[PDB]
């Protein structure tokens, strides 16, 4: 098997907790 | 390539939530690649393959623990090496849940950044 570098993304959001 | 959604879960209350209480969905595409690779990403990374890690509130600076939920985690077709590095893999055209991982946390009233790494794999 082998890794694919070029389709590496990062990626992120924001959990809110409320009161 | 792979097109990836990280969706936070709507209706999260600070106290004391629910052990593994889902934050977000990550959902992974692809007509090409048949699996990706995740880690987390943050200033604390608490595990050998990045599958469970700490992230902090933008306006308390206070630490949760965070991570891929059991489920998920059992849902791994593999864990594979990318120069050393371990990567647990999964299927693509899938979704996993990122939880607040361990026994029931007390969240403080907070907005969590949370930040992933994906890769393609073709096992």
């Amino acid at each position: 098997g082998s890794f694919l570098p070029n389709s590496e993304q990062q990626k992120s959001v924001d959990a809110v907790f409320s009161s | 390539d792979l097109t990836v959604s990280l969706i936070p879960v709507s209706g999260l209350k600070a106290g004391k939530n629910a052990p593994s209480a889902k934050i977000a969905k990550l959902v992974v595409n692809s007509t090409t690649l048949k699996e990706f690779g995740v880690r987390g990403i943050s200033n604390n990374v608490v595990d050998s393959t990045g599958t469970a890690w700490r992230v902090a509130g933008k306006n308390t600076g206070k630490e949760i623990g965070v991570g891929l939920s059991s489920d998920s985690l059992r849902r791994s077709d593999s864990t594979e090496k990318w120069n050393g590095v371990n990567w647990m893999t999964f299927n693509s055209n899938d979704t996993l849940d990122i939880v607040l991982t361990g026994p029931a946390q007390n969240v403080t009233a907070d907005t969590y950044p949370i930040t992933l790494d994906v890769v393609g794999y073709q096992p």
